[PDB]
């Protein structure tokens, strides 16, 4: 289970996700950035499959940034979201389909709003203060559901944070070995390097 | 191979009163596309002020009300024909289903009387004998179609007074048999529209402390 | 039960007319006699479905075959029915028993069971129902027959066939093919049970 | 969902009222603690058969014990007859999750876990059955051992709210109890549909939700 | 063989006029004349059957005709090509229109659906 | 567990005025082959009862056995065993029924669908079902098999509900199930045309016709039809 | 349950409304009579959206094909143009008809298997209730029956499988195609299952359900000025 | 595993005098676990209104293709699209994916603008048309709909008894689904005036 | 291929001789009639194992009988059959002839297929060959049928069994029943196959 | 996968045993101790199916117990480890067998030798310097054939023990919660309550 968090507080979208990559009884790596920028203003993390996972992030990463070039413009988070549904929606009734499950942070410069978007692989869209894939949601939807409020800081929204990931830690059987968190809002993205 | 079970439609209703209670039962018996019986009794008074039914596969159902009846007969021979009192037969059918545990009756099982203190009681069955009273119960092929209306008809659920807008429930007044009556027939008219397995007739048994009477109503026969 | 036998003036075609679905009677005056041209006709067995689409396929080819090179022999019939059943053998289930009268080759049968090989032969039996009556008509058959002893052949043959196959049943139909042109004959329970 | 968690006032133990089979709601309105004793108590999570026969199997072979040994069974030796019962029907298709709470002079407030696979635990805290996980989310952050019998039976009835909320086959109403030295003490039934409105009023939570 | 004409067949000339079409524009004003007048309650169509031979039973040739039930058509020009947009407006209206929506087309629609045919043979190959 | 090798196919019955009618077919299939056709599938017990049995014949002809041994047993000590002690339509049945439904509890079913037809002491008519499940009903109509398809229909054109009973009499009813008889023969790919025919009258008693035959069929029209769609000739 | 016969001068099909999904009834009065051309009509069985989309196929072709060849619809044209198709889907297009009608070569009446399989007759059934319909037409029927006959027949065979099927039920539906006239379509020609009056009326107080918000939706079009 | 129950959740429809009301519930999740409380199960294309259970990612797929095909019929023909064209359009679209269908169970309502005739329709997921006089139900509670529907309902009521009706139908067929509820939505449709309440239920 | 045929002076019984293994004939001169009393023999299909060691039982039970009660009849044999049969159906690949001479009852035949049932006949056929000659056998028997006339009927009828079934071959065996004693007899391919 | 380990130093035994207990998608307990003291200077760690594990390790505890009581004198490791494969080995062939397995370390005070059993649930013994049960050995046997020597004191078994639990904690995907310690030598069995 890839553990993939978000929550979207009064001013920005804030993505935790896992550093572990476990491929049958050994964790390769402990340092895992599960996640794509795909404009300046707009973060996707993932989890799924191998292999489809990055394959799929990569694969809108540079269809966004085509668009940006194009255009010299960025795509709102909405525009951007419904995209990548698309292509999952349209990926479920190919031969092989993409088995990956996506969210998407962004802020919208526009309406001067944090936008967070949880998107299934078979193209399931949903607009959420605070959503998760796999297993992850079973501990956290129900804490979240406890703790939050939409006039939320940054700040407050990153000790609600460890506050999942304690309890994570706590309850969930792998060792997913710890998350990098990432933040967006009107100044773009930025990583919190100590979580 | 060989499938010992079987489906013969039907759906059974018990509604508990104040000082009286009911238990319904259409009697219709099917197998698949087939009628085999427009009127084939599934409700029985077991003696004792007592009703029961035992609906799903009536092989298992008429063996199980054979068996309880019996368990009456001896309860009266063992214990100086004491009288056996609803919550006792309850306790009694949970060990006759789950007896069976491993092979169980394919029913869904209800009974209705009048406990101790002389109010309406119904009781509600699993097929391995998880068991639980209640005001009001539906079982077999249309229960799903009929338990909603029960919900909102009997208990009130999702009604609120006029006038508060969602602050104030609607109160919990009692009903009599002859309202209970209405809507029983109303709940397997709008089942035998519905569901292919219910129609023909309708048996209603009703229990008060003067004994056990019944009501018959035809149904519409396609 | 269908059979087919040649004799001294030509060739006699004969059928029961039951066709069932399981044990259900869908049909009890069914026609398994069809005609693919004049004095060309088949006996069908099998699949009703298979049978049909094949029948109408092989009636358009020689009707095609007629307009351009004139009558086409009872052989090329069989052939054209063989070629069919042959290369679609993966997804049909139809035997067909061909028979055709030429004033050349007189009266001729050809038998196309299951695989798509053909056979040439004096006369043929096939269906579910035939194999009650394998003994009874090597030991009856004659060459050289007459037209009232060809039939009552027949008759006897297919009316054990029924009494003993569940799946064959009802009337007897008959298709006599000759120089004198094409009869159709039939008959009824009472007549055939009694024998 | 169930669960039980142990704290400086005793136990507090607090259950959920739904019964599904499949996707249809059966009841919203069973019974999942068994009253099997003054200071015993049983949750029960699973078939509902198995539950309910087995457990008030129990209270039977419990009340034996008094009469022969002429004092009341422990926690350790009543969860210990269960388990040691489903463990013969091992593989037979039981499916029970059972938490037998209560407290004994010697042994103190106590938990014990048993399971239709034989499992058999002590501990603390448990929540078992399909809305765990729910339920663990909100305990696990606010619990603490030094909580007041108040705060802690809001606690545990805050956990089964939030489960019958996220979990599809939970809900109902909320059953509540008190376990101390004196024995257990009921703290009523709490219908969803109404304690979901006043929770999110009162404390400002369930802003998922459109009021 | 190959169809290998994937090229135009009408251009552009320097006047900026498209020849093959204005020539199509004189055979229709050769063709024999057909008229349409429409009243409040009502539309009717009208031409002369030119019978090419007294032997010729003119009933059969079908200068009038039924594309829905509430369409009609009626041309000047040549017959056979006429004949052909007949039997393609007809399928049109019902590939495109009544499989789709369960009705049959409003006129401006079918027309529309007609027009492009036209067009095509004006610029494909 | 097992599968059933020589079959018996419907049975039909229904209720008149003064008793009850039942039929069936002479018939034993083995699959597809209609293999033995001399077999009686109504088996009367005393004089006030029939059992028609459908399905498995060798599980047929055990419960044969059983009756017979039955009766047997019931005479043992019983003066009154060929008066008021004598075996009833609803002993027989309810003993058949016990058997069934014990047998396929022990997951070794006897393969069969069984009416037993007849009129008790008091004159009432008894008309029951029971099968290989230890499945029970009544009705004014039974049928097994096919005959629960195409012969209720029919029969129950005659006797809709309970009141049509006095209504109906024995003349009507035999003309009912005899039509119903040749109706299964047109449609039923395992039936014969010869077959037994039980009334159990209250007043003229157990009339067991046997060696009869679908009769009055049509056919004739079958000339008229040719190929399958196209064909002219 | 639908039903085909054929009389003196013409034919006759019926059929039931009762539409199922599983031991739910999904429509009470539904209309399993289709037309193909104005004197070819059909009933079917089986997969219901494969019943009409291959009906209305081979409508929309028969109308073209009867524009093309300036002749009135043949009932052997329909029928091939239907087992050709059914058969090339290998019967993974449910559809069981009775197909019937009139034209210039006479009045006709089939039936078509979904495996593309086709069958003449006087009198035909299909569907789950067919068994019923083929019992009470193997008892009544006769040679040279008249139009007032046959669809007696016919609506009594139907009623056969109303009563004794559970897979049909609620009306009747019947459509005459007699020779030399118009086909008459009798939509709900029985109507012999109306239910009965409820003991009660669940009209609730205004007022009775909770609220959380109201609002205008806006369905017209952007506005002027 | 059965992609109709996957995503859970309920629509149903019924008529008035001069009037048609079409209700869903709000939720979606994966099985067991509730994901969102705020997916509306209806959309409308002009005054005709379309209501879509079943698997989420083709109810929005779908709403998306019938925005689509519904702007372009409106530029092509000058006017908004009626109910009864639209249930043909349906149909058409959904069986063109017979052997690979959209896992969904529509219902379409609203009123003739011309005729000012009330019309609703349910179909199966490959196309069969269910025109239905009294009321059309769709979802994972269709038999616990058809329940209620069936015993509550009466022919000719006014737009605020309708709504009363439909929503209790609604509510206490959701409550006996483990995979319906979590908010409900009800539209209250006239000729021309559209009323849009969300209803105050149990969220478990 | 086996079968048992009444006539005015007893019953005789008649088989082919081949045993198979798949399409491999593991003995071409089987003894496929065998004794269960002096005047009561048995006719073999199915299993060999099975039939074996359900006739020597018998013929166990039958001289157990016949020391305590005398002599038993054809219908007490067929009995003990039937119980063998009945009661170890889900066990046993049986199917057996039962036919003997009694002087009181004169020549009785008994067939018991697959299920255990037992039906007395005038005649039975039996085995995978006897499918062939349901026709033939129906059309030639005759009731009361000399001993010459009987033995050419069994003859001609196993000669097509063993024609067309290819489980079926070697030679004829007969056995004669009757108050003269008891008549082996054997008829090779050279004899039958020209018939 | 319920880690325990083994090692045999010079004059002691050392067992460290995992303390999750995972049932499912949680961790219901973090302390929970997979040991059972069968006899003073004999401990038994255990690991396999739930219930199965406990009923098992009691169950020898009880026989152990009462073979003391009875002789008053405690069994040397290598007859309790002979006693506990017996058990199993009976076990493998039973109806439902013990899907259990163990770890036996015991100091023999007759020999004054520590001794390590490695003992499966078919009832595979094996006297071993260092074991391990499940997916640990994987990671720590190739470890301790690197680290070990015969002569090690305890405190140098424990500081090789620890090298074996933090490769444990790096490399496997599961989150074991740690382990308990103990110590078996010539005083006893006693706990490290610091690890
Ligand atoms: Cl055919
Ligand atoms: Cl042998
Ligand atoms: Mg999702
Ligand atoms: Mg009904
Ligand atoms: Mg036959
Ligand atoms: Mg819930
Ligand atoms: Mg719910
Ligand atoms: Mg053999
Ligand atoms: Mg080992």
């Amino acid at each position: 289970m890839d553990i993939i968090l978000g929550i979207r507080v009064q001013d920005s979208v804030i993505l935790a996700s896992s550093k572990a990559v476990t491929r049958g009884i050994s964790v390769l790596k402990d340092s895992d950035d599960k996640t794509r920028q795909l404009s300046p203003h707009t973060l996707m993390s993932f989890a799924g499959e191998a292999g489809d996972t990055v394959q799929f992030a990569e694969y809108i990463q540079a269809n966004i940034q085509l668009y940006s070039i194009r255009e010299d413009y960025e795509l709102s988070p909405q525009a951007v979201s419904s995209f990548v549904r698309q292509e999952l929606a349209k990926s479920i009734r190919s031969r092989r389909p993409y088995q990956v499950n996506v969210l998407i942070g962004g802020y919208d410069k526009k309406k001067n709003k944090p936008e967070l978007y949880q998107i299934d692989y078979l193209g399931t869209k949903v607009e959420l203060p605070y959503g998760a894939h796999g297993y992850s949601g079973f501990y956290t939807f129900s804490l979240l559901d406890h703790h939050y409020r939409p006039d939320m800081t940054t700040e407050e929204g990153l000790d609600l944070l460890k506050l999942c990931v304690q309890e994570l830690e706590k309850r969930m059987p792998m060792d997913f070995k710890g998350v990098i968190v990432k933040i967006v809002d009107k100044d773009g993205i930025r990583q919190v390097d100590d979580f | 191979q060989f499938n010992p079970y079987g489906d013969n439609g039907g759906t059974i209703l018990g509604i508990a009163g104040e000082d009286f209670a009911v238990l319904a039962g259409d009697t219709r018996n099917i197998t698949d596309y087939s009628i085999n019986s427009r009127y084939e009794p599934k409700v029985f008074d077991c003696g004792d002020n007592i009703v029961m039914s035992a609906n799903g596969f009536a092989a298992d159902g008429d063996a199980l009300v054979k068996r309880f009846k019996n368990s009456v007969k001896w309860y009266h021979f063992d214990h100086n024909d004491k009288k056996l009192s609803i919550n006792s037969a309850a306790r009694n059918i949970q060990h006759l289903l789950y007896g069976k545990r491993f092979f169980p009756y394919y029913v869904h099982t209800i009974i209705a009387g009048l406990d101790e203190d002389g109010k309406g009681a119904v009781y509600s069955f699993d097929p391995v004998g998880s068991y639980e009273r209640e005001q009001c119960r539906a079982g077999g092929a249309a229960a799903s179609l009929i338990m909603p209306f029960l919900d909102n008809q009997v208990n009130f659920k999702n009604q609120y007074e006029p006038g508060t807008n969602g602050k104030v429930k609607k109160p919990l007044k009692y009903l009599s048999v002859e309202e209970v009556i209405k809507l029983v027939r109303d709940s397997f008219t709008s089942a035998t529209e519905r569901h292919i397995q219910v129609g023909d007739g309708l048996e209603i048994l009703i229990v008060t402390k003067d004994g056990v009477r019944k009501e018959f109503y035809e149904l519409k026969r396609d | 039960s269908i059979m087919a036998v040649t004799f001294k003036d030509g060739v006699i075609l004969g059928a029961d007319s039951r066709t069932t679905t399981g044990a259900y009677i869908a049909n009890r005056v069914t026609d398994k006699l069809t005609r693919v041209h004049d004095k060309i006709w088949c006996c069908r067995s099998g699949s009703a479905a298979d049978t049909q689409a094949i029948a109408d396929i092989v009636q358009y080819h020689l009707e095609l075959y007629t307009s351009q090179y004139g009558t086409p022999s009872t052989e090329t019939a069989a052939s054209v029915f063989k070629e069919l059943c042959y290369e679609n053998k993966d997804n049909l289930t139809a035997g067909i028993i061909v028979a055709g009268y030429d004033d050349k080759n007189k009266g001729e049968v050809y038998t196309i069971p299951l695989g798509g090989s053909v056979h040439k032969l004096p006369y043929a039996i096939a269906g579910s129902g035939s194999t009650f009556i394998y003994g009874y008509c090597d030991k009856n058959f004659r060459e050289n027959m007459s037209k009232e002893e060809t039939v009552d052949f027949i008759k006897h043959s297919l009316s054990q066939a029924i009494k003993w196959d569940g799946s064959s049943g009802g009337v007897i139909r008959m298709v006599v093919l000759t120089a004198a042109g094409v009869e159709r004959l039939i008959f009824y329970p009472d007549e055939y049970e009694q024998l | 969902t169930m669960l039980a968690f142990r704290f400086q006032g005793g136990i507090i133990v607090a259950v959920d009222s739904r019964a599904t089979a499949g996707n249809w709601v059966a009841s919203q309105t069973v019974k999942k603690v068994i009253e099997i004793n003054p200071f015993l108590l049983g949750t029960m999570a699973g078939g509902a058969a198995d539950c309910q026969f087995w457990e008030t199997w129990l209270g039977s072979q419990c009340r034996l014990h008094e009469l022969r040994e002429k004092e009341r069974i422990s926690v350790a030796a009543a969860s210990k007859i269960l388990s040691n019962l489903v463990y013969q029907y091992k593989g037979a298709g039981l499916s029970m999750g059972t938490m037998i709470c209560g407290y004994t002079r010697k042994e103190g407030p106590t938990i014990y876990y048993v399971d239709s696979d034989g499992t058999r635990l002590k501990g603390d805290i448990f929540c078992v059955g399909s809305g765990q996980t729910f339920a663990y989310g909100v305990l696990d952050s606010n619990y603490k051992w030094d909580l007041s019998v108040e705060d802690a039976l809001y606690l545990g009835k805050r956990s089964i709210l939030a489960a019958a909320h996220r979990d599809a086959y939970s809900g109902g109403s909320v059953n509540l109890y008190h376990v101390t030295e004196d024995g257990w003490i009921y703290h009523g039934n709490h219908d969803v549909g109404e304690l979901f409105w006043k929770v999110k009023e009162e404390e400002g939570s369930f802003n998922n939700v459109i009021g | 063989m190959t169809d290998r004409y994937s090229f135009s067949l009408t251009t552009f000339s320097p006047s900026g006029k498209l020849g093959q079409i204005d020539y199509a524009l004189t055979a229709v004003k050769q063709g024999v004349t057909s008229l349409g007048i429409k009243a409040t309650n009502g539309v009717v169509i009208a031409t002369e059957k030119k019978s090419s031979s007294p032997l010729a039973m003119s009933e059969t040739l079908s200068k009038v005709s039924l594309l829905t039930p509430d369409i009609g058509a009626v041309y000047s020009g040549m017959g056979p090509d006429y004949r052909v947009l007949v039997d393609k407006s007809r399928k049109v209206a019902h590939t495109s229109y009544k499989r789709i929506y369960g009705e049959y087309p409003p006129t401006k629609l079918l027309v529309s659906e007609v027009a492009k045919i036209m067009q095509e043979a004006t610029q494909s190959g | 567990t097992q599968q059933p090798i020589v079959t018996g196919t419907s049975v039909i019955s229904m209720k008149y005025d003064n008793g009850v009618i039942i039929a069936a077919d002479n018939l034993g299939s083995y699959g597809s082959l209609l293999r033995f056709n001399g077999v009686e599938r109504l088996i009367p017990v005393g004089d006030n009862t029939v059992v028609g049995i459908s399905g498995d014949i060798s599980d047929m002809q055990h419960i044969e056995r059983l009756l017979k041994d039955l009766v047997t047993e019931n005479a043992y000590d019983n003066p009154l065993a060929d008066a008021e002690e004598a075996l009833e339509p609803s002993y027989i049945f309810e003993y058949l029924a016990t058997v069934m439904y014990q047998r396929r509890s022990k997951m070794n079913p006897l393969w069969n669908a069984i009416i037993v037809a007849g009129v008790q002491s008091n004159g009432d008519q008894f008309l029951r079902y029971v099968n290989l499940l230890g499945v029970t009903y009544s009705s004014p109509t039974l049928a097994t098999g096919f005959g629960a398809h195409m012969a209720n229909p029919l029969l129950r054109k005659v006797v809709d509900r309970e009141s049509d009973i006095p209504k109906t009499t024995v003349q009507v009813a035999e003309e009912a199930i005899v039509n119903a008889m040749r109706v299964l023969y047109y449609r039923d790919a395992r039936s014969s045309r010869n077959f037994s025919l039980a009334i159990i009258d209250k007043n003229t008693g157990l009339t067991f016709k046997k060696n009869l035959q679908v009769e009055n069929m049509k056919w004739d029209f079958a000339k008229d039809i040719k190929g399958y769609g196209t064909q002219k000739i | 349950t639908i039903v085909g016969v054929k009389f003196n001068n013409g034919v006759v099909i019926a059929a039931d409304t009762r539409s199922t999904q599983g031991p739910i009834v999904a429509d009470k009065n539904c209309a399993k009579l289709h037309r193909i051309s104005p004197k070819i009509w059909c009933a079917g069985a089986g997969t219901a959206a494969d019943t009409e989309a291959v009906t209305q196929l081979i409508g929309s072709n028969i109308e073209l094909h009867s524009l093309y060849t300036s002749r009135e619809p043949r009932v052997v044209s329909a029928l091939q143009m239907l087992k050709q198709h059914l058969f090339k889907y290998q019967g993974h297009i449910g559809a069981y008809l009775i197909v019937a009608g009139v034209d210039p070569t006479g009045s006709h009446l089939f039936s078509i298997h979904a495996h593309g399989s086709t069958d003449v007759g006087y009198y035909l059934s299909l569907g789950s209730g067919s068994l019923a319909a083929m019992a009470v037409l193997e008892s009544h029927w006769k040679q040279d029956l008249t139009k007032e006959e046959a669809i007696k027949l016919a609506s009594d065979a139907i009623q056969a499988g109303i009563w004794n099927d559970l897979g049909s039920g609620s009306n009747v539906d019947v459509c005459v195609m007699e020779i030399g006239k118009d086909a008459e379509y009798l939509r709900n020609y029985l109507t012999p299952n109306v239910r009965e009056e409820k003991q009660k009326s669940y009209k609730f107080p205004r007022g009775t359900t909770a609220v959380l918000k109201e609002s205008i939706v806006n369905i017209c079009d952007i506005q002027e000025e | 595993s059965d992609p109709s129950s996957i995503n859970g959740g309920i629509v149903v429809a019924m008529t008035g005098k001069d009037c048609v009301a079409i209700a869903c519930d709000l939720r979606l999740g994966s099985q067991s676990l509730g994901v969102s409380n705020k997916f509306e199960k209806i959309f409308h294309y002009g005054h005709v209104f379309l209501g879509i259970t079943g698997l989420a990612t083709d109810v929005t797929t779908l709403n998306e293709m019938f925005r689509y095909k519904t702007n372009l019929y409106k530029l092509k023909e000058e006017r908004a699209i009626e109910p009864e064209t639209f249930t043909q359009l349906v149909s058409s679209s959904l069986y063109e994916r017979r052997f690979g269908p959209y896992f969904v169970g529509p219902v379409v309502a609203g009123i003739n603008s011309k005729s000012g005739k009330p019309f609703i329709a349910g179909f199966d997921l490959i196309g069969c048309i269910d025109e239905a006089k009294d009321f059309i139900v769709s979802g994972t509670a269709s038999d616990q709909l058809f329940g209620m529907c069936e015993s509550l309902y009466e022919p000719n009521l006014e737009p605020e008894d309708l709504f009363e009706t439909i929503s209790q139908a609604l509510l206490n067929a959701a409550d006996r689904d483990a995979l319906s509820g979590w908010g409900a939505v009800v539209y209250i449709i006239k000729k021309d005036e559209v009323v849009k309440r969300y209803l105050k239920m149990r969220q478990d």
